[PDB]
């Protein structure tokens, strides 16, 4: 089935949380913050269309 | 493990109207030689909670080191650990079971079969049974290994559906445990006349007998 | 599979069969069972399945590299040696795999052709003629050749040779491809064996 | 408190199981050219046919050194095994000599070995990737 | 070498209706000629509206229905609770299977449910994770029984299609009390699950037990 | 430091072997990372002997037998208009009735169509991962995947697991720009053959008596599969083109 | 002459490429068993007689190899009724257990045969149980069969030296019950023979249902 | 062409009659089912000793007719397969036999079955014999009734063949059924 | 020896004294681990004042009795009343010619007028030896030092019977294949006395 | 004092093992024609490959009747024994009967098989040589 | 377990009394039939107080026996003497956790104020089981009559030796792994005392 809009924005946001303590309790994988800002335009079922 | 070595033969138990009963024999085999007498195969835990193990000797003492792990870590930081938040049968049992299934994974097992008995916090009888491979069931009577060949046809005659056990009261129970531990040791070679034997009851909490003998055997035919 | 190798004063000549796996009916022309290590050095394989293919790219990967990084061409002898080294280091912690290698090429710094044989267990021969996977081609081989042979009598004993396996094998044969390396590079014979 | 090493068989596989050599174009794959094994071996042949006292051998040290700090840990308490096992780590640590292999001084000392030899200390031994890069990578995680 | 694997032979029906799915077994749980139990269901409401069953070596069965709860447990934190569709469950049954192709799950499985368009639904697993959609499965010990008495009952004798939940509760019964009769190891008891748009429903039925 | 003071502070979780992340990842306690795995992971049998364990235990009374796929002639071939591929449709019957007509052929995309043999489960489930991997592929080059590089993939991925126990024989059939059409055969021993003309299964000696020139007809090339179909023998009918599979039924 | 071992190399070649009782009551004997015949796990027969005749007041009940067990019977019972002919007296149950034992013991147990065996003669009541391999044994209450566990255990529970003719057939009954309820192989229905010490021997074909 | 072993056969009883069937290879000989003279035998396995049975129990019925003066009847007839089975206990046939036929002085209908050396399956509803197919014996409990007529009985028992038939091996099958009654006896062919 | 075949896990024992000799046995027979009778006699008559046990395969040791009771019956029909020696020396004939297809041991006690009580021993293979005593079967290896350090020559009548008693007590007590009740025949001049204790009564001992 | 039969097996094998059917042409060789075993069955095959029962079987009555002879000879002396084989030497050699297989009553009286069965008595049981005259002179030996 | 290795067939007897615990054993080394050693030494002190004697693989016993003493060492650096119920459960872990490995068996001896005197056993898989007193080896099984029907509670130090002479007599009389020397070791609060007994002694008894 096709991915949920919030659900990849939620899985690019743990990813960017990576320079501490990851989501799932990983450890640290970048020594720096991102330097990107991302906007994510989708379309699901559920949500219909969503801008995040 | 991967062969057994010390062993014990069999457990036996039933569900009565108010509670449950288990009996085992206190002998650990060493193949045909009768080598240790004195052997205590029921493990009391908590308050509520009796565990029946036959098999391996050696893998019962691990389980009997695991579950007095469980109760010390179950104190661990709790206030209130005897009084609400004492350990349930059914906890024990899911933990054992998860670790007899993850022990045949490994093609490690523990080469016991077990089942667990008592009474629910809400007063609901809990009996159920694994083993090696981890295999789990439920019945209102359990036997392992000669017994469930022999004690559970005689046990069954009592209580054979759900709705006879309202209707069995505990002497009853304990009357047929009794008779089906003196046919086990008619018929099983590696069997002992000396047992102990355990009952949970939602009132009357655990009573536990040990030092039970086999009495009344007909051995009086044989002279012709 | 069957493989078949001679070399000439001037050049080597390989020669190898255009056959198929065995459940599967195929309708293809190409030569699946031949790698260009290099524009003055080719190598015919044959064996067992994908193993062999593997091990060939993977050596035809390493020579390109070294290629690409020198701007310069390995001898015959040297590419030799490292096939009969990877061979060897392949099945150091493995059950060995069918595997038989011939390894033609033209030296240019000492303008001479080559040719080299390799079987499973890393054997390296350096030989006039060779051959595998034929259960006879050596007594026809000796009989007829010559070190100083020119291309055209090595492609009729080759065509000798073919046509002794072919008397002794159903027509499900189709047939061989031939290819020639020699100071010019490596080409195929496309008119017959 | 084990004598003889257990648990050494592997209980999963995967195609990217060894990080270190996974090909950049399909990363779900390994790279076959880096891993310079000879191209012709699948990881499935690793999990048959090895001699029975290839993992006693190649985990005996670690054995023997778990037992060691088990012992400890039982008869003294955390702080000793911890603090063997924090030394262990800042001297492993600290130790990066791309053009060596032998062990370091220190280590030996740490480990009780001054003066023991054994057939590791005698026997203690491309074209692609075999360079000091590699060994920076693969130091650094990067 | 120790045997890891086990057999407690039962038997399970899966069918797919108009707009409901039954999923049915016997409750007998045996070891060879024994009798462990004679009620121990098979058949599990995983929720979403989706019953599921593993029939064959019962430990592995129930690491399956284990291992299946806990992934919707997540799945349902992840995606704000959204109901797990019966494809989307078939799927990931498929990628536990074959999880263990090395060292597979002695089990054959069964779910159903109901569809998007809320037909009612059935899918068949091989033991490695081969899946496929079907309209009726049998499977177990008595399987090549019930099977025929089904097919000559019903053509899929009127349309499945237009039979009711009653219709088809009573075929299961009138199968499986055929099957009792004619093989040993069923018996003693049978449970159904219905699915339906109101949800899961349960009814259960005596064997003879002997 | 207080990490190794908690690996060295103090059984149950041991017994549990949940001290391990993969156990933990397997059983879903930490989250559904187990389902988020571009690389499948396999479980073996922690024995000095996996495969020997599993051709034993394979290979011998319930249904729970590992599906073998269907023995039906397959036939596949190339032309100037693209790709045929003819399989014959007949279906086996045991204790289950079907809800629609059952696919001998994987459709990998809109584009890529291979063919089951050997094992069915192996085929749907590494059929479905290449297809994956196109994918992500396609969306990294933003170009769509050549039938050679996909076919390697799959043929690297079966060569890594070879001997271990896989079956599966396939045919990965595609037209693009830049190759024209191509049809390569992979199967589990690792060989990767690309062909023009392919007839596998039972009667693949009547199948491939195709008649065959590169200058036929969209419909004399699906008439010549279909004859050729029912010579080794109903028939299911593709037709591979530069714009995708189309369907027929025949 | 007498079994034929033809074709037993061609076999090779061609292969390379229950519940049963008998109890002793005061005046007699009973032998009962389970009517349930089957073919694996399917039910060949709901209603088969297991209990067989050797002589008119000797009775046995077998398990093993069915065709070993029924020729077995017939061959002995054929010997049974020339002997008594011959001297012209009732048939004893020892004679009929020495037969069946030195002929089992002949064939080195290929004949896979086991027996219960009870009866009456002038001499009294006798009930013995014959293995395959020729080995025989005497006993009170004997059970045989994949459901001798069960009613072997209820034999030991309510067994006693002062049983009447219907405690006998109780208990018998309720032996063959226990191994029906609890055993896959039997449940259908219990045939019982009681043999009763000066008179005719009875046949009850589903004394319980 | 000369592969012929296997098969199945059915044999079912209904009021005064019996039916007893068979399956039978394509077309461009060898049937299963025999008689002697009022008694039908059925046997499934391997084919040479099909031909070997069929003609020693020939030998044996025309030697029994030639001593007892008279036909030998459906249950002495069972009781000779038997016997004749067992003397081959170490090597014996591999067959699977079946006996269907009325007996004429009662007009009892009359079925069996055996092993291979000769146990004796008296069934009074149906006995299938074979290995082709799994469900076969399931079609036939699903099936069958008790008392049927002969017409009912044939219908019931060629309805089980083509079922069976149909979810097996097809292009060349062919069936050959038996109609006993107390006087008449009808063979018939199936096609389908 | 043979596949799937009864064996005879039992405790034997046979005791010269200075009246004659005593034979005594427990009465348990197995299959494997099930008990198949616990009442069993294991004590067999071949002669009137000769008894014996068997050990090994049931049914060679049954066959080789029967041949023997009846070879014994031909020579009373000749020569009268025969001795325990040559009972005996048939024993060992028949176990030592067919050692290579059957497995039988055998224990004899005997009394007659010349020789006052007898016992030998045949173990597996055939050999025969004359003994004070004997010991055989499963159970009687846990029982080995505590005869040699309990035997007397020519004890009273009593006082067999209770070294008798407690050597099998013991015996049962150790070996999973040995139990039930304890049966002995006394033989002397007076005549053939038979003998039976109970559990509760040796168990106490 | 045998019970099983013993000594069973051959010791010694030829072409002219068969006295009955030697060939006129070759008399070493045996007549495979006048055999009518089928032509294709060398003495070799039967050498392996034999149930191990059969051999029991087929001399149990032998074993057991000379264990009885043996049995008279220890207990009454040497004329019991001959008696008894020469009553039963006397029956056996006058009777001939070509057309019938049965055994004689006098034999079943000297054998105490008056009123017993066995399988043998159950089931008792060409192009070439099958007829009386075949019979005549394998009894006469001429 | 292991191909070609050295096994141990010995005698064991460890027996609680009033005043403490002996242990005992022969000395005889065999491999197969030939005897490798007639003169070892097989009580094995672990500790002052301590000692065990050892069953099954010798190597595995001697490595498991040198682990256990190191422990103690490092025990006693600590917390003073150990008890013998610590030694046992050290005992015990390691041969239980490498079961599948190694093969052992050990016989725990020992002596404290706070006990007075204990004896364990951990047979083959790795139990532990704590007895007034325990034989073990291949001739214990000879004795386990004659132990049940002699052992008494709180004997005085020259009864437990004569009993322990007398079994240990019998074992090697019984056994052929058992012969030469009988050695013995008493620890009670007195201190540890040696004791050894010759064949031509105790074959007297």
């Amino acid at each position: 089935e096709d991915i949920n809009v919030e659900s990849l924005t939620q899985s690019v946001c743990d990813l960017a949380l990576r320079f501490g303590e990851g989501a799932s309790g990983e450890e640290r994988l970048m020594s720096r913050p991102f330097g990107v800002a991302l906007l994510i335009a989708g379309h699901d079922a559920d949500d219909g269309y969503q801008l995040f | 493990t991967q062969q057994p070595i010390v062993t014990g033969t069999s457990v036996i138990s039933m569900k009565y109207d108010n509670g449950v009963i288990i009996a085992a024999d206190n002998l650990g085999s060493y193949g045909s030689l009768l080598r240790f007498n004195g052997v205590e195969r029921l493990i009391p835990v908590g308050d509520n909670t009796v565990v029946g193990i036959s098999g391996d000797i050696s893998d019962m003492q691990h389980i009997e080191r695991l579950l007095k792990d469980l109760v010390t870590e179950n104190a661990y930081d709790n206030p209130l650990a005897d009084a609400e938040e004492a350990l349930e049968p059914s906890y024990i049992f899911e933990y054992l079971a998860t670790v007899m299934y993850q022990r045949r994974s490994k093609m490690n097992p523990l080469w016991n079969a077990i089942i667990v008995a008592g009474v629910q916090s809400n007063g609901d009888q809990f009996l159920r049974y694994v083993n090696l491979l981890g295999v789990t069931y439920s019945s209102p009577t359990l036997a392992t290994g000669f017994g469930a060949h022999m004690a559970n046809p005689l046990l069954r005659k009592v209580v054979d559906r759900e709705s006879d056990i309202p209707k069995t009261t505990v002497q009853v129970a304990e009357e047929a445990i009794v008779n089906a531990m003196r046919v086990l040791y008619y018929r099983d070679a590696r069997s002992s006349r000396n047992f102990s034997l355990a009952i949970i009851d939602k009132n009357t909490g655990l009573t536990f007998k040990k030092n039970l003998q086999v009495e009344n055997m007909k051995w009086d035919f044989a002279k012709d | 599979d069957i493989i078949l190798g001679i070399r000439v004063q001037d050049s080597v000549i390989l020669a190898s069969s255009k056959a198929v796996t065995r459940g599967i009916s195929v309708l293809k022309d190409s030569d699946d069972k031949t790698r260009q290590l290099s524009p003055h050095t080719l190598m015919s394989f044959a064996g067992e399945a994908g193993d062999t293919v593997q091990f060939a790219e993977y050596i035809q990967a390493n020579i390109q590299l070294y290629s690409i990084r020198e701007d310069y061409e390995l001898s015959p002898q040297a590419v030799s040696s490292f096939v009969r080294q990877e061979l060897a280091k392949s099945i150091r912690s493995r059950r060995p795999y069918q595997v038989n290698v011939l390894i033609g090429g033209y030296d240019k710094k000492k303008n001479k052709p080559e040719l080299y044989q390799i079987d499973y267990l890393g054997t390296k021969v350096e030989l006039p003629y060779g051959a595998h996977g034929y259960s006879y081609t050596f007594f026809l081989l000796d009989h007829h050749y010559r070190p100083d042979m020119t291309t055209e009598e090595g492609l009729d004993l080759l065509k000798l040779c073919v046509q002794e396996l072919e008397k002794r094998m159903p027509m499900d044969f189709k047939g061989v491809i031939v290819k020639i390396v020699d100071k010019d590079g490596i080409r195929q014979v496309d008119d017959f064996q | 408190m084990n004598i003889v090493p257990q648990d050494t068989f592997k209980s999963q596989v995967s195609t990217d199981q060894d990080k270190s050599v996974l090909s950049s174009a399909v990363p779900s794959l390994p790279d076959t050219l880096r891993q310079q094994e000879g191209g012709a071996v699948p990881l499935s042949t690793q999990l048959n046919d090895r001699h029975p006292l290839e993992s006693t051998l190649k985990n005996w040290e670690t054995t023997q050194r778990q037992r060691q700090m088990e012992q400890y840990r039982q008869i003294f308490g955390i702080a000793e095994p911890m603090k063997r096992t924090m030394e262990m780590e800042i001297v492993n640590r600290t130790d990066f000599n791309p053009l060596s292999t032998n062990g370091s001084i220190h280590r030996d000392i740490l480990l009780n070995k001054e003066c023991s030899i054994d057939w590791e200390d005698v026997y203690p031994g491309t074209m692609v990737g075999d360079d000091v890069h590699s060994k920076i990578e693969k130091q650094l995680g990067i | 070498q120790f045997n890891p694997y086990g057999d407690n032979g039962g038997t399970i029906l899966g069918i797919a209706g108009e707009d409901f799915a039954v999923l049915a077994g016997d409750t007998r749980n045996i070891t060879d000629y024994s009798i462990n139990s004679r009620y121990e269901p098979k058949v599990f409401d995983c929720g979403d509206n989706i019953v599921m069953s593993a029939n064959g070596f019962a430990a592995d069965g129930d690491a399956l229905v284990k291992r299946f709860k806990n992934s919707v447990k997540w799945y349902h934190f992840d995606h704000n609770d959204k109901k797990l569709s019966i494809n989307s469950a078939a799927r990931n049954i498929q990628h536990l299977l074959y999880g263990k192709r090395f060292f597979p799950y002695y089990v054959h499985t069964i779910i159903a449910g109901l569809d998007e368009d809320g037909k009612g639904a059935v899918y068949s697993f091989d033991p490695v994770g081969s899946y496929e959609r079907e309209q009726c499965r049998a499977g177990g010990a008595a399987a090549s029984l019930i099977m025929p008495f089904l097919d000559n009952q019903v053509n899929f004798k009127k349309p499945l299609k237009y039979l009711s939940v009653e219709e088809v509760i009573k075929l299961v019964r009138d199968s499986f009390t055929s099957a009792t009769e004619r093989h040993i190891q069923v018996g003693d008891g049978l449970e159904i699950l219905i699915v339906t748009k109101d949800g899961v429903r349960k009814e259960f039925y005596e064997l003879k037990r002997d | 430091m207080q990490a190794i003071a908690d690996s060295f502070s103090v059984r149950l979780v041991k017994e549990l072997q949940y001290d391990n992340e993969q156990n933990l990842e397997s059983d879903f306690v930490t989250g559904a990372s187990q389902f988020q795995r571009l690389a499948p992971s396999l479980t073996v049998p922690p024995i000095a002997s996996p495969q020997q364990f599993l051709r034993a235990h394979t290979d011998d009374n319930p249904d729970c037998k590992i599906k073998i796929a269907h023995g039906t002639t397959t036939l596949a071939f190339r032309f100037q208009g693209g790709i045929i591929v003819a399989v014959d449709s007949r279906a086996t019957a045991g204790n289950w009735v079907a809800s629609q007509t059952v696919k001998k052929v994987i459709e990998i995309n809109p584009f890529l169509l291979g063919t089951m043999a050997g094992g069915a489960a192996d085929c749907q489930f590494w059929e479905t991962w290449l297809g994956s991997q196109c994918r992500l592929h396609e969306l990294r080059e933003k170009e769509r995947i050549s039938v050679a590089a996909a076919s390697k993939i799959l043929s690297n991925l079966v060569y890594q697991y070879k001997g271990a126990g896989l079956s599966m024989g396939t045919m990965i059939c595609g037209y693009t720009r830049k190759e024209g059409p191509t049809i390569y055969y992979v199967d589990s021993d690792g060989t990767r053959l690309k062909g023009d003309i392919f007839c596998v299964g039972s009667g693949q000696t009547f199948a491939y008596g195709v008649n065959y020139k590169w200058d036929l007809s969209v419909e004399d090339a699906l008439y010549l599969g279909k004859r050729s179909i029912l010579a080794a023998a109903s028939v299911n009918l593709y037709h591979v083109t530069e714009d995708g599979w189309i369907y027929h039924g025949n | 002459a007498g079994l034929s071992f033809d074709n037993y190399q061609r076999n090779n070649f061609l292969a390379e490429n229950t519940t049963i009782v008998g109890v002793k009551f005061n005046n007699g004997v009973v032998i009962a068993a389970d009517t349930r015949s089957t073919q694996g796990p399917i039910v060949a027969d709901k209603n088969c007689a297991k209990l067989h005749r050797i002589s008119p007041k000797i009775w046995c009940a077998g398990a093993g190899t069915a065709a070993d067990t029924e020729a077995v019977t017939q061959l002995i019972g054929s010997n049974i009724e020339l002997h008594s002919l011959y001297t012209s007296r009732e048939p004893r149950v020892v004679s009929a257990l020495q037969m069946l034992k030195q002929h089992l013991f002949k064939y080195q147990g290929h004949i896979g045969a086991y027996l219960i065996v009870a009866g009456v003669d002038p001499t009294g009541s006798h009930l013995f149980s014959i293995h395959a391999h020729g080995s025989t044994d005497v006993g009170y209450y004997l059970s045989l069969g994949s459901g001798s566990l069960a009613a072997m255990a209820v034999l030991e529970s309510h067994w006693k030296q002062d049983l009447t003719k219907e405690e006998a057939i109780k208990l018998a009954s309720d032996a063959i019950q226990a191994g029906i309820w609890n055993d896959l192989g039997s449940g259908s229905n219990v045939d019982v023979c009681v043999m009763e010490i000066g008179k005719d021997a009875e046949y009850l074909r589903n004394y319980l249902t | 062409p000369s592969s012929i072993n296997g098969g199945i056969v059915v044999a079912m009883t209904g009021k005064d009659c019996v039916a007893i069937a068979c399956d039978l290879r394509l077309g461009s000989k060898f049937e299963k089912i025999f008689h002697y003279g009022h008694v039908f035998l059925g046997i499934t396995g391997l084919a040479t000793d099909v031909t070997t049975l069929n003609e020693m129990f020939r030998y044996k019925t025309n030697l029994y007719k030639l001593k007892e003066e008279r036909a030998i009847e459906p249950e002495t007839f069972t009781q000779l397969v038997s016997s004749s089975l067992y003397e081959r206990r170490f090597g014996p046939y591999f067959v699977g036999p079946v006996v269907a036929g009325i007996n004429s002085k009662s007009g009892k209908p009359f079925i069996a079955g055996f092993d291979l050396i000769g146990c004796i399956d008296e069934a009074k509803d149906f006995i299938v014999s074979g290995t082709a197919s799994d469900q076969l014996f399931g079609m036939c409990e699903s099936l069958y009734e008790p008392n049927l007529e002969p017409e009912d009985l044939f219908e019931t028992i060629s309805q089980a063949l083509l079922n069976a038939a149909d979810r097996d091996a097809l292009s060349g099958w062919g069936a050959v059924v038996y109609i006993i009654k107390k006087d008449e006896v009808v063979k018939r062919y199936l096609k389908m | 020896l043979k596949k799937g075949e009864v064996s005879l896990g039992t405790s034997i024992m046979a005791v010269t004294f200075k009246d004659g000799v005593i034979l005594g046995a427990d009465s348990r027979t197995t299959t494997g681990a099930y008990i198949a009778n616990r009442v069993t006699d294991k004590l067999t008559r071949v002669h009137d004042k000769i008894w014996c046990c068997r050990s090994g395969s049931a049914a060679d040791t049954q066959a080789i009795a029967d041949i023997v009771q009846y070879h014994l019956e031909l020579y009373t029909s000749q020569y009268g009343t025969p001795s325990t020696e040559t009972a005996a020396s048939v024993f060992k004939e028949l176990c030592y010619e067919n050692k290579d297809n059957l497995t039988a041991g055998i224990i004899v006690a005997g009394y007659d007028d010349k020789n006052k009580g007898e016992v030998y021993t045949i173990p597996l293979g055939g050999s025969v030896h004359k003994l004070p005593y004997a010991i055989a079967g499963s159970g009687s290896t846990f029982i080995y030092g505590y005869c040699d350090k309990n035997f007397r020559e020519n004890m009273s009548k009593e006082e067999t019977v209770d070294f008798i008693k407690h050597s099998l007590s013991q015996a049962i007590k150790w070996d999973g294949s040995s139990g039930g009740v304890i049966r002995m025949v006394v033989l002397t001049a007076a005549g053939v006395e038979r003998l039976i204790f109970y559990p509760d009564e040796y168990e106490q001992l």
